[PDB]
């Protein structure tokens, strides 16, 4: 079917086809152009009029334009010659190293997995960072959300993730990044390519890439989240492998919907967001999941704007996620980094009965003493600190040297601090907690725990200090 | 004629709809019958909206609108060094006409991946704040954020200034062309401005894009595009260039005026849904390109004004999301006399300490520690930080107008962070320092050439260094 | 391009089309014929064939106006008539158009001076009283009118007449008489 | 939220001007430990009025937020129609 | 061209157009009404229709009524026969002295002063007020804060800067009454009267009023700043003076073109304000500069909706202030006047590279042993009441008696230049007059009459 | 009529915040387009002239007087709504209430802190 | 359906707030007018008659019950909220979690000073 252009308003195109019109979700070429346009089919605006989400800039259109219906959804090539390789939204290596000669495509838009695919299993994933091994640890084929403002840490926290965990990984990993910053995606591909992960010159690859970036159209960064899901839904379900979704951003989904729907014709719903924010969320994080016949472990970034936790797209989110990790600009302020909020952030796998009685009752003591000083946070502000008593001076020292400890440096923050990346197993965190709880060293200054390893480099630290 | 040729069926609110066009498109820029030209942003099924680039006062109902057929672009190339121009690139300084032989798109869109390499050269600011604890590299977005008078522009203007040392020298690999876009500031500002660059004769390399406060929101919107299109010529030739938008507040709120003049919803603090988009799609295009596409790179100083030091604002967290690192200006430290006021505890270079020169680094790595311990301890040692880290901000002071070269920087942060200093008085760090780098241009050109040509600190230029500190110091008060 | 504005004017896209074509038609001078070709085009769109058809939504705009385009250029239609028919169909205001035709009726009402007066009372009164009261309310018209009398009879008022010629309104029936009577005599 | 940075800022201004009356009543009774008490109950009202300060200031920033939520609110119903 | 009035709504009055439509900010002259009332276009709307705020009420409107497009914007008449006299919105004479005699008139809607046009280094304006000339010196062609209300001698200020202008740098002023309680408007113009500002009798008028009261419409009390503005204009061009424009107030100038936005049913902004707040600011503004003919000076009373100067009203028009007068009534009780607060009166010109460094180094000295004064001031020794006296001696100095005063108090008026300003402050903070007395300063001139006094 | 012909009137108006919600239906009813609060674009032109019209004449026009008492309701204290706000600002003064002060024993309960006339001493004899 | 046969049901929404959100998405497609945080404008009756069909028959009717517990999410402790202010007032009696309660120690984290039982002591045993 052939139909014709007639309205360009930004982002969104409505074409009006004689017969032939295509459903909804199919994916549209324009004709006249220099490189590949793709609209996407949103509405049906009656009068054999459909209103479309357009992937790829729109200047340069004209009222009368052909385009031509593909009969189907956006269409990605799948499969292991996908590894190694950068795809923006549609499908196309934007690697410039030729095309992706892999034997099957597959659409982005499918439905998610049925009741009884789910999978229930809650195996540990060990990162080696202290404060998300104490608080609210991962889990294997879980749902991991970074949340945080902007310049607080996800970005780095997702890196260090990509070197503790996608390295020593064993099944294949897929990087969707989702409209955040390109010369991330350039450090990103280049970092990779050297680390042995890409390899450029044979097929052992580990790690397939997708990116649209901050620099495209609403359009693309809507679907590329999309794109990711299909490769790395391909990885599970017709490999069975054990598979890593790493999205970056995954709030620029929702924005640029929203972007979009202002000219889509419809009443806006809070915040200005979209009335359809939280189904559109809904259909996309539910393909990211661990069945049965697979699993994906997830790490998504997520901004939040503001610094608002309650606005409607990470108050949203947050039902979808295994496990949070809430950075915190008051705590990154303090010079603490991982700038993790110990009172804010979760994990399902916190119960006695998984993690041990052993680590859950530290972890709440940790999460007990440090709630206690900011309870007494806005006294020791007023009245000073030495109008406490003994007991609750005992409890500030003890939660200032925990805050101190929770901190760690990372093997890729060295670049722009010096310090040597630490990585600390789940029995060096349990101990070193337990000790500091127990009291143990309420001799040394809180100073020597900031910024080191295990409890073994804080006591060297604070020999150090003489 | 309806297809070349429109009518204008109704302006106000900023927004011409004209009927005819059906061989317009979309983004378009057409030519209304007042001298006036226009962007073509609706394209609807029966008329166009037109976004009016000036004063609607100028158009009534009925004028025919002629279209240019060619997409809003910007007149490109060298010819613009040293002119002021308006957001549409004409001369508005009275010099004639703009002798431009190319123009570029201002929509077009930022390099890919492949395109781009990691950012790896200098961008020499001039000031020993930036230089040594924010550095900032060639291919870099580093936001200038702070309140209102805290001094941003004046450290846009001592870079602009600063680069003058090179764009004379012989190497091309090593000058930078700057370009300062003004969104929304005084016109008297911007007059004053351009004298003095003139006078520092820092004009004949920089282009000055001047979208005032009283030109319609539009043309606001419009000059940092235009801005970064004509960093982009010099990008994409294998050359350098700097652009300082002056304000990104000042954009915002021109776009969320044409939104809302729009009848578009409005979100956080009634700002449209995509005034992000508004900024990334302009900040990513600043980038260092690899070889085999020019080596070339643009540097993009983005200045955003915070409204009582709230840092965490819709518009501020915004382009903190977009650029790679900030430069925090506090006003509290601006009234202690601090200047520039730059809060070096909360001022970050994502990807500048790869950008350093070596004796810069040696310098500054152990100047970073001992300023970060002075501001967290803020005993017998801890006594002696605090005294060092007093001596260390009083000489981060700087004047104005004033940049200093690389090797006199080092020269300075060398005497400082030795110890060579932790016996005089604190408040007399700055006649000292002025002081002692009169008496090193003045003996010591062979020292610091060599600095400069070896771009590291050597252990005989080390200990020349230190001889030569101790002799000045020694023959001091 | 300037337009000539009828002397009464309707509202709406009803009012719009109806003085689009007043214009395009005075700007010619073909009001009469466009005038009686609108109410046959009127009485032809509504037989019930095509009357049905004509709001039929799925039918496509352009097949839909090409028939239409047939059925109308048998009856040897002006350009005007057939325009007026394209335009209200290629932007889908078929079913609007009887309606415009009687604005258009009303607007060749004002044109001839057509007055509309109404002189209701008790009960339907004999003509004799009838024409010398035609005479006595085209008395107050100006140079150039013709009237038309549009009678209606209610007992609600009990009596007397009133005379809603236009815009003006007497009203002297015994009904506002004894309303007048108890508002007097309460105040 | 309103209503809480008042109930906030209310309880920060009790205990202000708690720490003032009882900075004057220990400076009274100073014609040691009545100066040390005067001085540190000084310092707890300086803390105290920079904290209101503060608060005063997160006050007006979601005063303004409100303004704005509730007219978002009136304009998107009233458009509607 | 002549067209009808096809709707009245409040304030906003839709009018068609046969033929000639006017462009927009055109007048309107509505034909056939006992006053005039004038509408000023806005959009428009299609059909030949336009749609226009009315610069009066509107009641006795009807559809149909003529109105005439006078081909041009709001016209007032312009020149020196403007001194002393009232005007309204309009530019009618609203004093009962008959029409304003003058000899060409213009528009309130123009454009600012091209790039070219600007001058290239920023000034200091002298107006012999020693604490406003030292501690926060005016900017010849600047935007200056005036704060404080009533009770603080703010009038007997705009009085003798307008006054000291009119002596030392021989140009005139204008005073933009916008939104203003028609009370005050009253007592404003009567206090002006006695003082010798305002001349009821001879040519030689010091000032010129327009007026747009609390009481009309949105239009007028939004186009009161421009006519104002016009007026100070045209002794900027035309005479080549170095004019004064008061502006009381500009929130309520702000508010009128809120209202006005609203009027027309546009999407409001944040915080309610229009959504072309910071561009109608701007267009108002920036018309207020030095060009190569003279400039223009403004001080602008600005007050501060819920003490909250991150509001979108102050926070847009403080981009604009290049200095600020901030009248304290502490300041008052203590007997200074004029009640300048020392400390919290800022400048943008306070710059070495612009008032040179012996002024700086005086003003900041000045600050200085202010602040160490306050400090010590807490407390209630060695050479702290060293400090202490040389800081009485300097607020007292600081003080000084305004000529526009001289009917009351008999005291002369003193214009301190900024030569003998400097020079004094600086001997008093060198320690050459440790010996006088403190009371020797108070409302003293140059520091040689405080020497004077000081014999006595 | 008696402030124009020579004599003096006073006038109370209890309450002005009634008068503007009335407005405010009305003007929601006749469709214009609402601001802030619901309220129309003019309900400050509303307030600001039926209060501007309590002036005190001179001996040349009779001398007359109209003092004008607007009375506002507020919500818990709330001077920073949109009418009282208004009504603040057009007015020459106010007379604060407080609830507190009720209860506390004061009646009336007048706050003397708040409470100003900007007129003041201008309108006292001189023993008070 | 076991309210109506003698045997007595609980029933628990999971939450309601996700409900009305739905809602709200429908409406706000369907165009119809929004209100607050653009609600429509009958989500009470949406959640009120669903919660009143939880009832205690008596002995005429099998003597069978319903008990809900509905679940609602609060943001940031907003109880003021256009739903969490629907279901508290259409309820009766809340329990109300807090989360620095939660972290504290208390755990279930019920705050026991803002939670009611309108029902009280008649739903106890006598022991209890
Ligand atoms: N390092 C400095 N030394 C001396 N004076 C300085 C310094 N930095 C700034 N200033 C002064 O502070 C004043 C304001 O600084 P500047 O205008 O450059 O920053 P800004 O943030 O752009 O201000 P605005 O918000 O008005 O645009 C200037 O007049 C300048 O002279
Ligand atoms: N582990 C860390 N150590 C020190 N600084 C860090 C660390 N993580 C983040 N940062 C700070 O945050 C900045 C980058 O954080 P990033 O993740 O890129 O922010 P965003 O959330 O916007 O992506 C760095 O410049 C650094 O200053
Ligand atoms: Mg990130
Ligand atoms: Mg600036």
């Amino acid at each position: 079917a052939t139909g014709r252009i007639v309205a360009v308003i930004g982002a969104v195109v409505d074409v009006q086809f004689d017969e032939g019109l295509p459903p909804i979700l199919n994916a549209l070429e324009v004709q006249g152009r220099e490189t590949r346009l793709v609209l996407e089919v949103a509405q049906h605006l009656g009068e054999s009029t459909v209103r479309t989400i357009a992937m790829d800039g729109t200047e340069g259109l004209v009222r009368g334009q052909k385009v031509l219906d593909s009969g189907a959804p956006i269409k990605i090539p799948v499969g292991p010659e996908t590894l190694g390789r950068i795809m923006n939204v549609i499908g196309e290596p934007i690697d410039e190293r030729g095309p992706i000669k892999t034997k099957q495509f597959a659409p982005i838009h499918a439905e998610a997995p049925e009741f009884m695919e789910m999978s229930v299993e809650q195996e540990i994933l060990v990162t080696g960072i202290k404060v998300v091994d104490l608080l609210a640890p991962y889990a294997k084929g879980g749902k991991i959300g970074l949340f945080g403002g902007a310049g607080v840490g996800k970005t780095v926290l997702i890196m260090e993730l990509i070197n503790n965990v996608a390295k020593a990984h064993g099944g294949y990993s897929v990087f969707a990044g989702v409209g955040e910053r390109t010369r991330e995606g350039n450090d990103l591909y280049h970092e990779m390519i050297e680390s042995g992960v890409i390899n450029l010159k044979d097929a052992t690859s580990k790690v397939a890439l997708v990116y649209g970036q901050m620099n495209e159209p609403p359009g693309a960064r809507a679907r590329v989240a999309l794109t990711g899901l299909t490769v790395a839904e391909y990885f599970r379900d017709q490999e069975g492998q054990d598979v890593l979704l790493f999205i970056d951003n995954i709030f620029r989904f929702t924005q640029a919907g929203s972007e979009v729907s202002a000219l889509l014709g419809r009443i806006p719903s809070a915040v200005g967001y979209q009335p359809t924010l939280a189904t559109d969320m809904g259909t996309m994080q539910e393909r990211i999941t661990t069945t049965k016949k697979g699993s994906i472990t997830s790490v998504q970034a997520i901004y939040v704007p503001a610094d608002d936790l309650t606005d409607p797209a990470p108050a949203t989110t947050f039902a979808h996620l295994d496990a949070t990790t809430v950075l915190s600009r008051a705590i990154a302020e303090l010079g603490i980094y991982p700038a993790v909020d110990p009172l804010d952030s979760t994990s399902r796998i916190m119960d006695p009965n998984i993690v041990g009685s052993e680590h859950y009752d530290v972890a709440r003591g940790v999460q007990k003493i440090l709630q206690d000083y900011k309870s007494l946070q806005d006294i020791i502000a007023i009245l000073g600190m030495d109008e406490l008593s003994e007991e609750d001076k005992l409890t500030v020292s003890r939660a200032r040297k925990i805050q101190r400890f929770l901190s760690q440096p990372f093997q890729v923050a060295e670049v722009f601090t010096g310090h040597m990346g630490k990585l600390v197993p789940l029995k060096e965190t349990i101990k070193g907690f337990q000790q500091i709880l127990a009291g143990e060293y309420d001799h040394l200054p809180e100073q020597a725990f900031y910024m080191v390893g295990p409890i073994e480099e804080a006591v060297a630290k604070a020999d150090k200090l003489a | 004629d309806l297809e070349e040729t429109g009518r204008v069926l109704s302006i106000g609110d900023g927004i011409a709809r004209v009927h005819g066009l059906r061989n317009v498109q979309a983004e378009e820029m057409v030519e209304f019958s007042s001298g006036l030209k226009g962007m073509s942003l609706n394209l609807e099924p029966d008329n166009v909206g037109v976004v009016v680039f000036g004063n609607d006062k100028l158009i009534k109902e009925g004028d025919i609108v002629k279209r240019t057929g060619a997409i809003v672009d910007v007149p490109v190339g060298e010819e613009l060094l040293g002119r002021v121009v308006d957001a549409l690139g004409n001369a508005i300084d009275g010099k004639g006409p703009i002798g431009s032989k190319t123009r570029r798109r201002v929509g077009l869109k930022a390099p890919g991946i492949i395109p781009r390499i990691s950012v790896r050269e200098p961008m020499q600011t001039g000031i020993k704040a930036v230089d040594s604890l924010v550095p900032i590299g060639r291919g870099q977005r580093e936001l200038i954020i702070g309140d209102r008078q805290t001094g941003k522009t004046s450290i846009a203007i001592d870079t602009i200034i600063n680069q003058k040392r090179f764009n004379d020298g012989s190497d091309e690999k090593k000058k930078l062309y700057c370009i300062y876009v003004a969104i929304g500031q005084k016109r008297s500002t911007v007059a004053q401005l351009v004298k003095r660059l003139t006078d520092a004769d820092a004009m004949k390399y920089t282009i000055v894009v001047s979208a005032t406060a009283s030109d319609a929101a539009p043309l606001q919107y419009l000059a940092p595009y235009s801005g970064c299109s004509m960093g982009e010529y010099f990008r994409d030739n294998g050359k350098h260039a700097l652009i300082i938008y002056d304000d990104l507040s000042k954009q915002a709120v021109a776009y969320r005026q044409m939104s809302l003049l729009l009848r578009r919803p409005p979100g956080r603090e009634a700002y449209p849904g995509d005034v992000f988009y508004l900024h990334s799609r302009l900040l990513e295009r600043a980038a260092k390109m690899n070889d085999a596409f020019g080596g070339g790179s643009l540097t993009a100083l983005p200045v955003i004004e915070t409204q009582a030091g709230d840092v965490s604002a819709y518009i501020p967290t915004n382009v903190i999301s977009i650029t790679d690192g900030q430069i925090f200006l506090e006003t509290e430290l601006f009234y202690k006399g601090i200047r520039p006021a730059i809060n070096v505890g909360l001022s970050v270079s994502r990807v500048g300490s790869a950008a350093q020169t070596r004796a810069m680094k040696q310098v500054a790595g152990t100047m970073k520690l001992e300023l970060a311990q002075y501001r967290e301890v803020a005993d017998a040692a801890t006594q002696q930080l605090l005294s060092r880290g007093v001596r260390l901000t009083e000489l981060l002071k700087q004047g104005q107008y004033s940049p200093m070269a690389i090797e006199e920087q080092v020269a300075v942060i060398y005497a400082g962070v030795r110890g060579y200093l932790d016996k005089l008085e604190p408040s007399k760090i700055t006649k000292f320092e002025n002081a002692f780098l009169s008496h090193v241009v003045s003996q010591h050109q062979a020292l610091l050439g060599t600095i400069r040509a070896d771009g590291k600190i050597s252990e005989q230029s080390d200990a020349k260094l230190k001889e030569i500190v101790t002799n000045f110091l020694a023959g001091f008060e | 391009a300037k337009l000539v504005r009828p002397p009464v004017q309707v509202y709406g896209i009803e009012g719009r089309y109806a003085t689009a074509l007043y214009s395009a038609a005075s700007k010619q001078n073909k009001l009469e014929q466009v005038e009686k070709e609108l109410l046959r085009v009127a009485q032809i769109l509504k037989e019930p064939k095509v009357a049905a058809s004509v709001l039929n939504p799925y039918v496509k705009r352009s097949i839909k106006v090409k028939s239409l385009n047939d059925i109308t250029a048998k009856e040897r239609f002006s350009p005007l008539t057939t325009n007026l028919i394209n335009l209200l169909a290629e932007n889908g205001r078929l079913s609007n158009t009887q309606g415009v035709v009687s604005a258009f009726s009303t607007m060749m009402s004002v044109h001839r001076g057509e007055v509309p007066c109404t002189v209701t009372s008790a009960s339907p009164l004999e003509e004799a009283t009838l024409s010398e009261l035609k005479t006595v309310l085209k008395s107050f018209l100006s140079q150039g009118q013709v009237l038309k009398l549009e009678a209606k009879t209610d007992p609600s008022i009990l009596g007397g007449m009133i005379v809603r010629i236009g815009e003006k309104y007497v009203d002297m029936s015994v009904k506002t008489k004894i309303q007048k009577l108890g508002r007097a005599m309460r105040e | 939220t309103l209503k809480d940075i008042t109930r906030r800022l209310k309880s920060i201004k009790n205990i202000q001007k708690i720490t003032k009356s009882m900075k004057m009543v220990a400076a009274a009774k100073y014609a040691s430990e009545q100066s040390a008490r005067m001085t540190a109950m000084d310092n707890a009202s300086k803390n105290a009025s920079e904290m209101i300060d503060k608060l005063t200031l997160t006050f007006n920033r979601t005063r303004q937020a409100v303004i704005t939520k509730e007219l978002i609110e009136i304009i998107s119903g009233a458009a509607a129609l």
